[PDB]
RNA sequence: CUCGA
């Protein structure tokens, strides 16, 4: 899942690299 | 010294022309344009401006 | 020989260039004549020594720029050069 | 044809909508018919549309660059806000369809409206005043779209058959009715080798002369064809009375049938031609199944171990550079000569695994956009990118736009790409200054004469001699040759002349010349023209757009400085160059000259360069003293021989160019005098021109040469 | 013009202004970019105009320190093993270390797998390096580029130059009637919408008290309620139509941070600057020619690209040398049915529909006597109506402008309102328009791919697939490898696969090009959101895998084959077309640039008072400037008389040009041209 | 190979859903008969749909209604989806009144003699405590679609909002075709119309209609000079 | 629905078998939907008749020459199958051509069987070399629109016969397109121009009205259903 | 000042 701290709607990534910091 | 001072440096082609008192025959394309003349060039020439047409005298009845 | 002129390219810009000596003097040809014809409509009424009215068929509601130049390309005017 | 709003039309013609609304007694008053307009009374459309019948409008889009950036159209009421533009002057006007805008002019008199129904309408001017090839032609979609009909396919169904067996010829119908009957149904493909019996269009040449030759082909007699029912299809919109053409329409083979029916085939013939070429080739360029997916960007096979081999080799030289073995300024040269070799491997693995039924390498090799180089980097490689110095960096672009670029690489793409943005500005901002400096200098250059029958001129190599035999046609006759009219008859070893004294140099005058074994002309040119002030039209020649005589009061001298300046937005020599030559500036170059004919004699050293010249008759030793940084061109020595180095004991002439580079102009002047230095302007301009794949007529080049040289200075009172 | 023109306008970094540099002093070499650029100002979105490389956007991660420069994040590596310990080093802190690209093949303890790894160094040098030689790497993929930059899936595809047209008109987007969230998104659209500030994210959490178009109640935990109220069709600065919509009903537990409303451009709290629509690559009858677009007219039936616009028009009412402006009902020489659509103040209702020209602030002037025309005097007299000594100043409807009334605002020295001096009344009307797709309104995506509307056919005309669902937009084929934006094309292949959805074959194992795919990929519903983050994401090896294994539609047939392309028929012939072509559903934005502003004709009307030539501008009523390289063209043909024509009756001949309106209006023969006034000018100021 | 007269027989799916098989025709036809029967059933069908409506809190789209969440404008776009038809092929009004609390549905509106609705479960707005709607719908007949009639054109006063018709009833047209393409005397294709309606008329009425167009209009080749 | 009135057909005559019709005006965009119908309603859907196989004596495993005339034998096919013919019988009809000596071969001087009718007597078919003879035997039948030879392979007897082209239908070339034309205010109204080159069998007039007068059965098909309302 | 070709 991309993004699951909001409560955002559940969009799925094509991602192969983790995010260490958020934006 | 029309056709210059519109090109470039325009003060310094001001100064020559008034110390040397030049007086400019407006006849070229780019004074025509500024005072509003035909331009002496295709149809401005005086071969195809001055020219006069009348019909033939075969006519239609009415 | 070719097909039919359609719209603003009737008469054919090719036959026109054979009465005249150059592109810039139809358009002189052509101009003043128009101004004759269109002089003709607006002095119809009113006044004598009107000028020459169109020597072609006029269409309904055609442009004077039209008359003149299909009269040009009928070999109906002269010139003076 | 153009179609522009209804909404603007009633105000552009409003104060001519306003005269018919009275006339009609749509309106009492022509104060109550302003209401009218204004308020957009249903009636005025009505009315409306017989104002503008027949009104010529002129059309604009800035930056107008030459003439053609305004052309006059016939307006046509359409619905919505936009203007509609014709596809075909879209090349004239250099105009996408991205969000660009242009401006309408309406003519009020009676002269301005001639003016544009003659002078400016768009179908009287299908060619390019700067170069005589046409402009209004099929250019991306169209161009395409008739390659499609007109491609022999070899396995295509409904394809010719021997007959063999028991069964006759297969493939071959009666009328092309026919073999369209046969397409409909499904049997005969539009592009598949047949044999039909043509009726209504001439046979080749070839053929027409062993059919009948004695008379001309009739129509209505018949002939038998090895076409496609495309390729006959292709032939019907050309007009009749065309010699058949069976080949693959290209580009460059519809130019040069647009060409040769521009100079035979009259004007409105020309323009209507070009109209059912347009839709034509929208309409097979819509069924020819031209398409970009994933799948058509083929990647090359060997990539990997194409990249591998090179990488081996830029391991080899930096490996060379560990040790001290190259120096630091030479490793970068040495690693772009291999990625440069490298990247020359990927194409070639490109061109030809790509199938010619891709799309995409259909759109290249058909001439309609883009080329191989963008298909390499789309699916080979980048390679070597620019950073904002200017070098090359010594690490290349391996991946590619299919592949995907890492982060690094995509940086160091940007690089170049926004320096390449940022100096685009700079330098047509140079452009147009130059342009407007070359439009005031030769403002005042008309055609107010016929002939000023000055037989003077200048010899033109028309073509190059072989040593083997033969002859070998110049590369120069395009821009050097063609157009041109002769002051001279030309005369071959026979005594009869080929081509009289005055006669414009057509498309067969040519090899009418060239069979007959003589390579060099004499030809009328502006440079020779001795007229007060303007020049006389013999010695201007064939007006590129007109393809006929230049008419006496052509302001040739504006139609010269725009077709000089409008392509100046791409140059690298370069664009500061032809501003050293326009200007008449001591060069960068500085190449020295020979001042007298004589004996070389060569007292080279390494501190310095002393070059000294024996006058061939009398006078005394000239001496020079040169830097040793320059290097000799190879002068054709007498030897006959072109690549003879100049040293000492070669017979050199006068004004001859010594060292490489570029030789100040002033002192060509004071030497072989000012015929010579005008033609030395020309080719020399022309060659940057040429080196960026920009034809343009000497005839313009030579009209603003005319213009630098019309002064003298006093030397006594 | 969007939540995302804002945000980026808040994160600009501009070089130009007092105590930085001129733009005249500013060579190539001070746009260009910069090695110590990365992860600190972005290298692509950037203006194209004379503005390039003197404004730039900030990127993501980065941020300014107290000093003045700009700080990046940095993952710190130890001895050639990542850690999750992250510091912020400045530009000349960047270059006293070397640091490891993002995408770095790492072992899930942190050691480099290569031990040569492509490393930025000092005055930008790339290059392999020992494992043990990285002290520091790049947190994400995108620290480099900007939020809008970040906003461009698959932008490793595209070229630098479209990817800088691409992140520039997604600010250009216009916020349309309802919004779509793209299918193919990157991630960034939820973060970008958020931290724009247009949205309504809730401060505590709670659970939904009341719920209304107008405004939302929130009941907090601890017993408190924080009320939000929506921001209901008001006007941005360019006019556009700002409208937030409430997304929660009543009754709903909602956690602190979460968004409850969203307004503008914004779809469940992500960036939604465009529609999904079904495209073809297909030239299609040269309506499509080179960067034309074609349209299906259901764009225009079902609003997809209909957007709201809102002009605001002023006028006030002052006090003059003979009296004071007043804004009254009563104007003089006008009928009952003008003023119909006024109230008895003179001002336009509410709700009443106007078009240009219609009267919307009845405001009369008082003229003095000595001020008349001749024949206004006589015409005066010829009327016989006395005490007419005030004169029409209304506020009417400028040329181009229609819609509905919305608001009226008044203001009243009268009523304590505080004017300027010499001010006794001002009125505000806000006119609200519903502007629909039309014929040359600028479309374009996320790849720079721009084009305006060349034709929109019928429903029925447009090529249609296997089962009659016609495509939206038919996409011109030859302005797609010229550009090199791939990134449109792999946007069509995985916008269709979202559309319908995909299952792997999980029987014999996973495939052999689906292993790198999170199992949360393995298997999708149609209309399925997707993130592409740039420089990761989506590989084409994923992708050509995905197309294979495309979801059936409710028949149970597969429209696309798995090289992407499908099967269409000609809607105005009925034959099917020869060959396949590539179909799928690509995000297209309604630009700012729509034929409804950027129309405009004149005859003749307003001229400026010193030169005495027409105005500038659409909004003056100004005409088109006949330039200078105009006039070389016009002598090239050799047409001398349109070119009098334009310098003289046709501009600034005081005489001629209304001679010429009398010649017109008469059916006369034009006139002779006169003596320009701004040549009389020129000799005036030489003197 | 001779004539055999062309037979339609009709097939259904769903309720509003119908597959029409017509065989045989000639080779090539197929495709065309297809075409021309979905061009007619995609525009020129007749149907009714609602002109304008009138909200009486609002004068305008823009602007909201206390108490419902959706706006006016969200109203419309969601009335833009109603599906109705009407006998009177007249204009004539349909009304709603509700008090919230709940959901107004298009089973709310109370339709007049001559015309109904055909999807009373269709979501219209959410009502809360303080929320109140009423509403008036006029409903006139015509084919295609027709963009919001101007309040200058019409004689509409302030009130009315104007809004898109959608007359057409059908929603989704399709054809196949299969080609006999054995070698021999007899080739024939057949062909597979597939209509699918808005439950406001059926799939065959729908075919009828065009075909009824197409009778006339292709009657027009048929009369000589 | 509503009224759509006022479409009318005007016909313009280039040559006795070839005219061109205008549909003006119609509905946006009925132009298109009756254009391509209309057209394979004329070049498939008019019955007529042609040859479907020929036999020459003298020609049985070569089909390479005829000795005696100067045309080979696919020559004379070609000019064979743009022979017209009608006839009143729809079963098959085989005809004979016999003529010796110097001199020349027309569709005249073919002896034609009661019922049908050759329309071009004066087409030339083959030229007689000095002391030249040629018999040959055409088979015509009925059918409509085109169909190629190999389907006609049947029809031949084992003994040099030869299945040819037949083209059927009395159309020849049919083309059309679309244009604009603006009854009142609104230029979206299409005027739909057809372009058909017929045969002397029957002239486009008749071959127009048996166009229109299949298609309104072939709707009818349709109509029949319910017999709904919709504007004339 | 900011943007469009
Ligand atoms: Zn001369």
């Amino acid at each position: 899942s991309n993004n699951s701290v909001p409560g955002a709607p559940n969009r799925v990534s094509f991602a192969k690299l983790r995010e260490p910091l958020e934006v | 010294w029309l056709s210059a001072a519109s090109f470039q440096e325009t003060t310094r082609v001001l100064t020559d022309a008034a110390i040397n008192c030049r007086s400019d025959k407006l006849n070229g394309l780019k004074e025509n344009v500024i005072i509003g003349k035909l331009i002496p060039a295709g149809t401005g020439i005086n071969r195809y401006r001055n020219i006069a047409v009348q019909p033939t005298e075969e006519a239609r009845a009415a | 020989g070719y097909d039919t002129p359609l719209g603003i390219t009737n008469p054919p810009i090719d036959e026109l260039l054979d009465r005249v000596s150059s592109k810039y003097a139809l358009v002189i040809y052509a101009a003043k004549r128009a101004r004759q014809i269109n002089d003709y409509y607006n002095q119809l009424g009113e006044g004598i020594l009107e000028y020459v009215g169109p020597l072609v068929e006029p269409g309904l509601q055609e442009k004077p720029l039209s008359i003149a130049l299909r009269e040009i390309h009928a070999d109906l005017l002269e010139h003076t050069e | 044809q153009c179609g522009l709003p209804k909404l603007m039309a009633l105000e552009l013609f409003k104060p001519f909508v306003m005269k018919r609304l009275v006339d009609l007694n749509h309106a009492q008053n022509i104060k109550s018919a302003k209401r009218m307009v204004e308020r957009q009374r249903p009636q005025v459309w009505d009315v409306l549309e017989e104002v503008i019948a027949e009104h010529p409008v002129l059309l604009n889009r800035a930056p107008t660059l030459h003439r053609l950036g305004i052309q006059a159209f016939e307006p046509m009421l359409v619905e919505g806000k936009a203007i509609q533009l014709h596809p075909l002057v879209c090349e004239a006007f250099n105009a996408d369809f991205d969000g660009d805008q242009m401006a309408v002019h309406l003519p009020l008199s009676a002269e301005a409206q001639a003016e544009a129904r003659i002078l400016m309408l768009s179908s009287n001017n299908i060619l390019s005043p700067a170069s005589g090839r046409p402009l209004a032609m099929p250019r991306l979609d169209m161009v395409t779209g008739l390659y499609y009909l007109t491609t022999e396919v070899p396995g295509d169904t409904g394809e010719y058959q021997p007959a063999s067996g028991d069964h006759p010829e297969t493939g071959v119908y009666s009328s092309p009715a026919e073999a369209i009957m046969a397409a409909d149904r499904g049997v005969l493909s539009v592009r598949a080798k047949i044999k039909v019996r043509l009726t209504q269009l001439r046979p080749p040449v070839e053929i027409e002369a062993e059919l009948f030759g004695h008379s001309g082909w009739q129509p209505g007699d018949a002939w038998m064809a090895e076409t496609t029912l495309g390729r006959v299809m292709f032939n019907e919109l050309l007009p009749l009375g065309y010699p058949f053409v069976n080949k693959q329409m290209h580009k460059k083979v519809q130019a040069a049938i647009i060409n040769d029916l521009a100079e035979r085939y009259p004007m409105i013939v020309v323009a209507q031609t070009v109209d059912k070429l347009k839709d034509a080739g929208f309409y097979w360029a819509t069924r020819s199944g031209v398409t970009v997916s994933m799948a058509d960007v083929l990647v090359p096979p060997r990539k990997k171990e194409i990249l591998d081999h090179y990488e081996e080799r830029a391991d080899k030289v930096e490996k060379q550079f560990q040790r001290g073995a190259l120096n630091h300024d030479e490793r970068n040269e040495a690693l772009v000569e291999i990625w440069k070799e490298a990247t020359d491997e990927v194409g070639q693995a490109l061109r030809e695994h790509y199938p010619d039924d891709n799309p995409i390498i259909t759109i290249v090799d058909s001439g309609a956009t883009g080329n191989f180089t963008q298909t390499r980097t789309l699916a080979g490689m980048k390679g070597l990118v620019t950073n904002p110095k200017g070098e090359f960096i010594p690490r290349p672009v391996k991946s590619s736009f299919r592949e995907g670029l890492t982060v690094l690489e995509y940086f160091i793409n940007t690089h170049g790409a926004r320096k390449g943005l940022a100096d685009t500005a700079l330098r047509t901002a140079d452009s147009g200054y130059l342009t407007r400096r070359l439009v005031d200098v030769s403002q005042d250059v008309i055609v107010r004469e016929h002939d000023c029958q000055t037989e003077r001129g200048i010899v033109v190599e028309l073509a190059e001699r072989a040593p083997d035999g033969t002859l070998i046609r110049d590369p120069y006759i395009e821009t050097s040759a063609y157009a041109r009219t002769l002051g001279t008859d030309a005369v071959d070893e026979a005594g009869n002349v080929i081509v009289e004294r005055g006669q414009d140099l057509g498309d067969p005058e040519i090899d009418a010349l060239l069979a007959a074994g003589i390579t060099q002309v004499k030809v009328r040119s502006v440079l020779t023209c001795a007229t007060s002030t303007g020049v006389c039209a013999t010695c201007y020649g064939r007006s590129m757009a007109t393809g006929k005589l230049v008419d006496i009061g052509e302001a040739v001298g504006i139609v010269a400085a725009q077709s000089i300046g409008e392509p100046g937005t791409q140059l690298t020599g370069g664009l500061p160059r032809v501003q050293e030559l326009f200007e008449a500036r001591v060069p960068r170059g500085k190449a020295p000259i020979a001042d007298v004919t004589g004996r070389v004699r060569l007292e080279d050293g390494e501190r310095f360069y002393k070059i000294t010249i024996v006058p061939d008759d009398g006078g005394e030793e000239v001496v020079y003293d040169k830097i040793s940084k320059r290097q000799r061109l190879r002068v054709f020595k007498h030897e006959d021989g072109s690549e003879r180095v100049l040293s000492d004991g070669d017979h050199v002439e006068v004004g001859q160019q010594l060292m490489e580079g570029s030789a100040d102009p002033h002192e060509v002047l004071r030497v072989q005098g000012p015929r010579e230095v005008q033609i030395h302007l020309v080719r020399e301009v022309q060659e940057v021109y040429r080196a960026q794949g920009v034809s343009i007529h000497d005839k313009h080049i030579e009209v603003i040469v005319r213009q630098m040289l019309r002064r003298v200075t006093i030397i006594d009172s | 013009n969007n939540p995302l023109s804002g945000l980026t306008h808040k994160r600009r970094l501009s070089a130009l202004g007092p105590g930085g540099l001129s733009r005249e002093r500013a060579g190539l070499e001070v746009r260009d970019v910069h090695p110590s650029h990365y992860g600190r100002m972005c290298p692509i979105e950037t203006p194209e105009g004379p503005n390039i490389g003197l404004i730039g956007s900030l990127s993501v991660y980065a941020r300014v320190n107290p000093f003045g420069f700009i700080e990046t994040p940095y993952r710190k590596v130890v001895d050639g093993v990542v850690s999750d310990e992250i510091v912020y080093l400045t530009a000349d802190e960047e270059d006293r270390h070397v640091v490891a690209q993002a995408n770095s093949p790492i072992d899930a303890d942190g050691r480099f797998v290569e031990p040569r790894v492509l490393v930025r160094r000092k005055a930008g040098e790339v290059e392999y390096v020992p494992s043990s030689e990285v002290d520091y790497m790049d947190v994400s993929p995108r620290q480099m580029v900007s939020v809008a930059t970040a906003m461009i899936p698959f932008l490793e595809h595209d070229d630098a130059n479209r990817a800088l047209m691409g992140a520039n008109m997604q600010r250009q987007a216009v916020p349309l009637v309802r919004s779509e969230a793209p299918l193919v998104g990157t991630g960034m659209e939820l973060r970008a919408a958020i931290d724009a500030g247009d949205v309504v994210v809730a401060e505590e959490s709670g659970v939904i008290e009341e719920v209304s178009a107008d405004y939302i109640t929130v009941m907090h935990d601890n017993g408190t309620r924080r009320t939000y109220r929506m921001r209901k069709f008001a006007r941005s600065n360019h006019g556009t139509c700002a409208n937030q919509c409430p997304i929660v009903d009543a009754g709903d537990r909602v956690e602190a941070g979460q968004v409850i409303a969203d307004g503008p451009c914004t779809d469940d709290g992500e960036m939604a600057l465009g529609k999904n629509l079904l495209v073809a690559i297909m030239p299609w009858e040269g309506h499509n020619y080179e960067d034309a677009i074609i349209l299906s007219n259901r764009l225009v039936e079902e609003d997809v690209l209909t957007s709201i616009h809102i002009e605001e028009h002023e006028i006030d009412a002052r006090d003059t040398k003979l009296g004071a402006e007043e804004i009254t009902r009563d104007i003089p020489n006008i009928s009952d049915e003008v003023l119909a659509d006024l109230d008895e103040r003179g001002i336009v209702r509410i709700g009443a529909e106007v078009r240009d020209g219609d009267i919307l602030v009845g405001k009369v002037t008082p003229k003095g006597e000595t001020e008349l025309t001749p024949e206004e005097r006589l015409l005066r007299a010829i009327f016989g109506e006395k005490a007419r000594e005030v004169r029409d100043t209304s506020l009417k409807v400028p040329h181009g402008e229609s819609g509905k009334v919305i608001g009226i605002r008044v203001f009243s020295r009268e009523d304590e309102d505080e004017l300027p001096a010499g001010v006794n009344e001002l009125v505000r009307v806000y006119v609200a328009q519903k502007r629909k797709i039309s014929d040359g309104d600028k479309l374009a995506g996320r790849h720079g791919n721009k084009g305006v509307i060349g034709k929109i056919l019928p429903v029925e005309d447009m090529p249609f697939l296997a089962d009659g669902t016609p495509v939206d937009i038919i996409l011109n084929t030859h302005g797609v490898p010229r550009r090199m934006n791939i990134g449109q094309i792999l946007e069509t292949h995985l916008g269709w696969c979202a559309h319908s959805g995909w299952k792997v074959d999980a029987a014999k194992g996973v495939p052999d090009w689906a292993a790198r795919l999170p199992d949360e990929l393995l298997e999708a519903q149609p209309n399925a959101i997707v993130s592409t983050p740039v420089f990761d994401g989506a590989q084409e090896a994923e992708l050509q895998g995905l197309l294979s294994c495309t979801l059936p539609n409710r028949d149970g047939d597969v429209l696309v084959d798995a090289d992407g392309k499908a099967m269409l028929f000609d809607g105005r012939s009925g034959e099917p077309f020869p060959y396949p072509v590539t179909v799928g559903y690509m995000y297209i934005m309604k630009l700012h640039h729509l034929v409804d502003d950027k129309i405009h004709a004149r005859s003749t009307g307003p001229y400026s008072m010193i030169t005495q030539q027409p105005l500038g501008g659409k909004a003056q009523f100004g005409g088109q400037r006949f330039g200078e390289m105009e006039c070389w063209a016009m002598q090239a043909y050799g047409a001398a008389y349109t070119l009098q024509e334009l310098l003289t009756i046709k501009s600034d001949d005081t005489v001629g040009r209304v001679k010429v309106y009398e010649a017109i209006v008469k059916g006369e023969n034009i006139p002779e041209p006169g003596i320009p006034e701004s040549f009389k000018v020129l000799l005036k100021e030489l003197q | 190979l001779i004539s055999q007269r062309p037979t339609l027989s009709e097939d259904v799916l769903t309720d509003n859903r119908s597959q029409f098989v017509i065989e045989p025709l000639e080779p090539g036809f197929g495709y065309t008969l297809g075409n021309s029967l979905r061009r007619t059933l995609l525009s020129s069908i007749p149907g009714a749909a609602v002109t304008s409506i009138r909200i009486d809190g609002v004068l305008h789209e823009f602007t909201t209604v206390p108490g419902v969440k959706e706006d006016v404008t969200e109203i419309i776009l969601n009335l833009k989806s109603l599906v109705v038809s009407s006998e009177e092929d007249e204009p004539v009004t349909m009304y709603l009144r509700k008090q919230g609390p709940g959901e107004v549905t298009a089973g709310d509106i109370v339709p007049p003699a001559g015309v109904t609705v055909h999807n009373p479960g269709m979501h219209i707005a959410t009502l809360n405590d303080k929320g109140k709607l009423e509403v008036e719908l006029v409903v006139e007949r015509g084919r295609g679609y027709v963009p919001a009639v101007q309040n200058r054109a019409s004689g509409a006063e302030i009130g009315r909002i104007p809004v898109d018709s959608i007359y057409s009833p059908v929603l989704k047209v399709t054809y196949k075709v299969d080609a006999t393409r054995v070698e021999q005397r007899t080739d024939f294709d057949k062909l597979i119309l597939d209509v699918e309606t808005k439950n406001s008329i059926s799939p065959r009425d729908a075919l009828a209609s065009a075909g009824k167009t197409l009778v006339e209009l292709f009657g027009l080749a048929r009369e000589l000079n």
